[PDB]
């Protein structure tokens, strides 16, 4: 069995909590335990992968540091455009919203990403570029700007 | 991703496509700046409005 290489990546080393929009605690502590692993969750790891919650954490609370939403724009045919919302504070990095939408460069997509950008009061916008192509930030950004 | 309508301004403006093409070939003759990679691997879709048939197999088989 090759099951302690095979794959690096387990569920079992992240924590799962329901965090505030506004403050979060300043540190936290890691400890997979029957008191704090979920049982409800949808789960489509490989068989022992646990979501878990943290342990102990903090008393003390405060504003993130920074604010990122990250893109990647769909090549050629079809495809989803890939998304992510993220914020940081010390060495913690926050995961908030991951997800796609199909189409090209079209108004609608365009338009559900503006909002998008909008709703979580991001602070910037960040996207891949490749072979001189030089398009997408030209065409996105007069969409954006309303929003 | 369509830049510049070509088929919308040939109807408006009265002018085909083979036109247009001209105008922009005859501007690329005349310019002094030296062209880059991505100008030079989009002239021959400029140019096939121009060539036989029979001759766009030669350029086809060369490339």
């Amino acid at each position: 069995l090759s099951d302690a290489e095979k794959y690096p990546l387990r569920l079992r080393d992240a924590i799962v909590c329901a965090v505030d929009p506004e403050r979060a605690p300043l540190s936290y502590q890691w400890l997979p335990n029957r008191q704090n692993r979920n049982e409800e969750l949808p789960n489509v790891g490989l068989k022992g992968d646990d979501i878990h919650a943290f342990h102990t954490c903090s008393s003390r609370t405060a504003e993130y540091q920074s604010k990122i939403l990250v893109i990647d724009p769909s090549g050629r045919g079809k495809d989803e455009t890939g998304y992510a919302v993220l914020y940081s504070l010390n060495g913690y990095i926050y995961l908030m919203e991951v997800g796609g939408f199909r189409g090209g460069y079209d108004d609608a997509t365009l338009e559900k990403l503006a909002k998008k950008a909008k709703q979580w009061k991001v602070q910037t916008v960040v996207h891949e570029s490749n072979f001189g192509d030089g398009m997408f930030g030209k065409i996105f950004s007069p969409i954006l700007l309303k929003h | 991703y369509e830049i510049f309508p070509f088929s919308l301004a040939s109807r408006l403006s009265g002018i085909s496509e083979k036109e247009i093409f001209g105008i922009t070939l005859e501007a690329i003759a005349e310019s002094p700046e030296p062209a880059n990679s991505d100008r030079l691997f989009s002239l021959p879709g400029l140019l096939v409005s121009k060539l036989e048939s029979n001759e766009a197999l030669d350029v086809l088989s060369y490339a």
